[PDB]
RNA sequence: UUGACCUCAAAUCAGGUAGGAGUACCCGCUGAACUUAAGCAUAUCAAUAAGCGGAGGAAAAGAAACCAACCGGGAUUGCCU
RNA sequence: AUUGGCGAGAGACCGAUAGCGAACAAGUACAGUGAUGGAAAGAUGAAAAGAACUUUGAAAAGAGAGUGAAAAAGUACGUG
RNA sequence: CGAAUUUGGGUAUAGGGGCGAAAGACUAAUCGAACCAUCUAGUAGCUGGUUCCUGCCGAAGUUUCCCUCAGGAUAGCAGAA
RNA sequence: UGGAGGUCAGUGACGAAGCCUAGACCGUAAGGUCGGGUCGAACGGCCUCUAGUGCAGAUCUUGGUGGUAGUAGCAAAUAUUCAAAUGAGAACUUUGAAGACUGAAGUGGGGAAAGGUUCCACGUCAACAGCAGUUGGACGUGGGUUAGUCGAUCCUAAGAGAUGGGGAAGCUCCGUUUCAAAGGCCUGAUUUUAUGCAGGCCACCAUCGAAAGGGAAUCCGGUUAAGAUUCCGGAACCUGGA
RNA sequence: UAUCUAGCGAAACCACAGCCAAGGGAACGGGCUUGGCAGAAUCAGCGGGGAAAGAAGACCCUGUUGAGCUUGACUCUAGUU
RNA sequence: AAACUUUCAACAACGGAUCUCUUGGUUCUCGCAUCGAUGAAGAACGCAGCGAAAUGCGAUACGUAAUGUGAAUUGCAGAAUUCCGUGAAUCAUCGAAUCUUUGAACGCACAUUGCGCCCCUUGGUAUUCCAGGGGGCAUGCCUGUUUGAGCGUCAUUU
């Protein structure tokens, strides 16, 4: 049986969890994430995948520092008091 | 309410620290009675004091460095200006500013003239 | 028996210990929690009664 | 030009006893195995979607607009028109009508109220303030919440 | 597996502190729509698959 | 010669691209030379190269480079045009002098598909350009 | 018994710089086929999609190794034609 | 030039199976080893005033009572 | 049923590729060329459907050409002005 | 039918729009108008403009719902019975008593992969356990995993893979010691002078890769609701340090 | 097991439905025509019919629709010489 | 005659159509130019008195500092004359900071919270061992510094 039997059979992960994305996209044996490329340096993207740059792109996480360059923008990129 | 920084600020270094240390003390023990009491909001302003008395040295100690490293160039990274990485990388109003001696002969002989036209 | 820092080792408990209780620490046994925090059982030397240090700490 | 094509849908084919409209993939989401990208479905692309290079203004010859504009003139000088057209000009002496430019030079909004009520153009005026009612369909939330009459046109 | 990594361990930790239902002051917040936790897990119908 | 670097013979294509052997790089060798040396001295500007010997098996060029982080560059106007970030990677954009020779970047009627640019020109000649009152 | 030059190295030497992101538009490389031809191979689609390299607020182009054949215009770029 | 970013003004556009996939803890929940795929889900009332109390029931709940303009608005809620 | 044995884990081989004691077998219930996204709303002389009322007029399956024979052009038949 | 320009100074919280009504009238019809119920905030006539404008079908789409139908069925794995308790309620929970079964390649006691808290204690019907449920791997709240000696960590295996170099327009490919100038432990130096120096040996030829391979070392007794070769008591061992 | 009961409880199918003979009819009717006839509600079986259900026949043909394979087909091509 | 079956109405039933609504989309227009080795985008794990998310933030953790405003926040509970004031706030503004583990990701590795090496301090009667606190050690390239190498080569040598 190709089906059921042999679905008993699977315990054994290709892909763990990415340090690059928690994705469960590395791949063990390859040692390549599947969805971000790691460890290449260039984060996997592909003009096909339109639906998969909306999932991994800018303002889809907090934005940590390039929230206030707008408002250092608007302000001047000042400094004192 | 907690203590307050402009009346921080004109604490010293020994003081500063002795304040911190107790602060400590006090949130260590707000933890343990927070463990046997439901609600303990006194751990709120334990904490902002911590951090208002942690700022004040910090601004201190940045300030001495700024002192220590006034005027001389090679200012440390994380105290010369962030503006961005462009910014930084652009040429300064001088190096901007630059002309040849040719151009600069040009300019005085010939700059962009004021005139009207009316009649 | 205590919460710990999850970056700290025996031997930052231990002398952590040491100088915010003045006891003697005998052992350190940590373990890190299901919930994800790490738990000490630090057992002090028969000069020190950890009821007594308990009492002290606030906790009966 | 991307609404209702944001999909990988595709036809499962004859034999599998439904219509042959492209399906959602997958599974475990209810999404999944459901009609996509055709005008009768939903979720789909509109049939003929609207695009921006419809001919929105309209030419008219320079010589025709002149045409209109002097007729619609000198319809402002015929009494019956402006009545038909509903302008409450029956306590008017005659049209057209016209005035002294003391009313160009006028200033305040109660003095140039005070010019239509000693002209007879007042009763336009209450026209239009008592015909203002709320639009009656989706134009109120598209900036269009109130429909007023026209009142006179000073010129 | 009882010989995990830490990593493992940490996501294990995670999942377990998220899997709680939703305080009930919350849901008496005013303009508050939340009457549940929708993201609940349980071991049994939904595995993490980590 | 830039040889199609695709066997598995399983284009699916056409006879009139089936061609693998006699197809020609767009760029030229020294093009290729700078963009490698700009790629290499990453922190410096690909300012000109020019051709030094060659044979059969290579081709040789010299790359100058210029260092816009130098102060010796930054003041002295003469030179400090290269230290604006426009600049970056001429050699990469086709720039210089064999990237617009390659581009074909010149005056008069032998260029009328690459004067502006070739995409440029095949963009704005393939436009529909459509105006309020429709003309 | 010494001092230089040339070239090539080393250093956690002094100070810097490059990478990655985003990519709507921009500069290039690479590059199809579906499709049309009522078949189809050149052609078409298309010097397009996908792939790759590189910038900016615009980029590119730009002061003729130009257009012309006229009584000659006069860098570039866009629109109408 | 500009289907990106930041700010602003609009529409003979759509009006919750529509309009972006997403008006909602939406690229979320869940499906795949993975590349990827990807929903459903808006409306009490002006105000919770969200039904004290009494009775039957083991309880859910019912029947009275009560608030309310309306309970032919009772949270399983605008007409349904 | 003591071995051309059975099997865990690690590891290698990736799609016109692999692997095959060879069945076009197996390659994640997918194999005479896997899956995913995109080109792509691919093309279809072929099948199906094609949403209100009333009034007036009202056919053709024939001619010629066509890789033409389930299609079209052309003339005819019909409507309207 | 949805929107738009004009107009009816049109209708309306004293009830608009929607919806229900074998009530009425009008029109050949598409349909329009009104009576009566429901309700709750907008809507219509006319002259024009405009279109995402009219459904019975497309094995149409998405939701919802039927008859079938209280029907098929809930029949593999020998099998349950008596009493008491708890409880509103017991064929199914608990405790006794009996009858049995697995029969030591077990229906026993542990582990590997995997799962992830299911472990353990405390409370009842909403759901779930295709009957029930007072029970539960369910629900709610909490508690629980203690190491020098067990593993990982260290080593190398098949193999993977930087560097030096060479390809490739490039993403990158090859290569793993190759056409490379490829590094680390003891006393003298160890204070008018530093880790600078004729102080010595020289030449692994990155790294990753095994919780079943190789490998330094712990046992007994007791202890918990739930941990123990880990805690406690006793008794040992190994490694590194003048 | 079926069967009856307590609990629990689907699905395939379904234009509308469900008695025949002949006739005619798209030449094998449940309906139409002419006859036979014709009495609520139903239970267990059953396999004659419903040209029963399952699947836009896989045979066959057509399409200027493919694909796998072969070769002295047409046109090329990697390698090699 | 009932039951049953059909049709209609009333009331009551899962259903969520219609109507009305709308802090959402979608198109058009105008203005602007600002990511990152001074560590970005993204990821992970944590932080609230009582909370896990495109809330915000980073062990100073629903935030600190500075500034403006001027009395809140609010689901419940609270340190406090916080109220004619250097002063409430889930306020606004934002120029000072903090910014865990990562990530181009930088000591070497990384399916390991794995292994080093170098300075200074502290503790263990210690420059070597162990431990703690702090600060460091990537690659390519540029300019300069220092130390070199090569009969590649220049001025002195029976």
């Amino acid at each position: 049986g190709k089906g059921t039997p042999s679905f008993g059979k699977r315990h054994n992960k290709s892909h763990t969890l990415c340090n690059r994305c928690g994705r469960r996209s590395f791949h063990v044996q390859k040692k390549t994430c599947s969805s971000c490329g790691y460890p290449a340096a260039k984060t996997r993207s592909y003009n096909w995948g339109a639906k998969a740059k909306r999932r991994h792109t800018t303002g889809t996480g907090r934005m940590r520092y390039l929230k206030h360059v707008s408002r250092r923008f608007k302000n001047g990129f000042q400094t004192g008091s | 309410a907690g203590v307050k920084a402009y009346e921080l600020r004109t604490k010293s270094k020994e003081q500063l620290a002795s304040q911190l240390v107790d602060l400590k003390k006090e949130l260590a023990e707000l933890k343990v009675q927070k463990l046997s009491r439901p609600s303990l909001p006194k751990i709120k302003t334990v904490r902002k004091s911590i951090a208002c008395v942690l700022t004040v040295i910090n601004e201190q100690q940045r300030e001495a460095v700024r002192q220590l490293y006034k005027g001389k160039k090679y200012q440390p990274k994380d105290l010369r200006a962030k503006k961005t990485r462009a910014l930084r990388r652009a040429l300064t109003k001088f190096e901007a500013s630059q002309v040849t001696e040719k151009q600069r002969k040009k300019q005085i002989a010939f700059p962009q003239r004021k005139y009207a036209i009316k009649a | 028996v205590f919460q710990v820092s999850m970056k700290a080792n025996k031997y930052q408990i231990k002398k952590a210990v040491k100088e915010l209780y003045e006891v003697d620490v005998l052992k350190v046994n940590t373990l890190v929690r299901p919930n994800g925090t790490k738990k000490a059982y630090v057992r002090l030397t028969a000069d020190y009664d950890a009821l007594d240090i308990a009492n002290r700490i606030g906790y009966i | 030009e991307k609404a209702g094509h944001q999909t990988s849908a595709e036809s499962w084919g004859t034999g599998r006893a439904v219509a042959r409209i492209p399906r959602v993939g997958g599974g475990g989401t209810g999404r999944s195995g459901q009609g996509a990208f055709g005008n009768m479905c939903r979720g789909g692309r509109m049939f003929a979607p609207t695009k921006t290079w419809r001919k929105w203004n309209v030419k008219v010859n320079h010589n025709e607009k002149r045409y209109a504009t002097a007729s619609a003139i000198a319809a402002t000088a015929v009494a019956s028109l402006v009545l038909a057209r509903g302008h409450r000009v029956e306590k008017i002496p005659e049209i057209p009508l016209v005035v002294s430019t003391d009313l160009e030079s006028i200033q305040k909004t109660k003095e140039a109220v005070a010019a239509l009520k000693a002209v007879g153009a007042h009763s336009d005026l209450l026209k239009v303030l008592k015909s203002k009612k709320l639009r009656a369909g989706k134009g109120k939330y598209r900036n269009r919440r109130w429909t007023q009459r026209r009142g006179p046109l000073v010129v | 597996a009882a010989q995990k990594s830490f990593r493992i361990k940490q996501k294990m930790a995670k999942a377990k502190k998220q899997n709680r239902p939703l305080p009930q002051w919350i849901r008496l917040r005013t303009n508050n729509t939340i009457r549940y936790n929708a993201k609940r897990r349980n071991w049994r119908r939904t595995k993490m698959n980590i | 010669n830039r040889k199609r670097p695709v066997p598995k013979g399983a284009t699916y294509g056409k006879p009139t691209n089936q061609g693998v052997n006699e197809l020609k790089y767009q760029r030229s060798l020294r093009a290729t030379a700078e963009e490698r040396v700009g790629r290499r001295a990453a922190n410096l500007r690909v300012l000109n190269s020019y051709w030094v010997n060659q044979d059969s098996t290579y081709k040789y060029f010299e790359v100058i480079l210029v260092d816009p982080q130098h102060k010796a560059i930054r003041r002295d106007a003469r030179y400090n045009w290269i230290c604006d970030p426009v600049h970056k990677h001429r050699e990469a954009r086709g720039l210089t002098a064999t990237g617009k020779k390659s581009r074909g970047i010149n005056k008069g009627h032998k260029f009328n598909n690459t004067k502006a640019g070739r995409r440029k020109t095949w963009k704005r000649q393939n436009t529909l350009s459509l105006w309020r009152y429709r003309k």
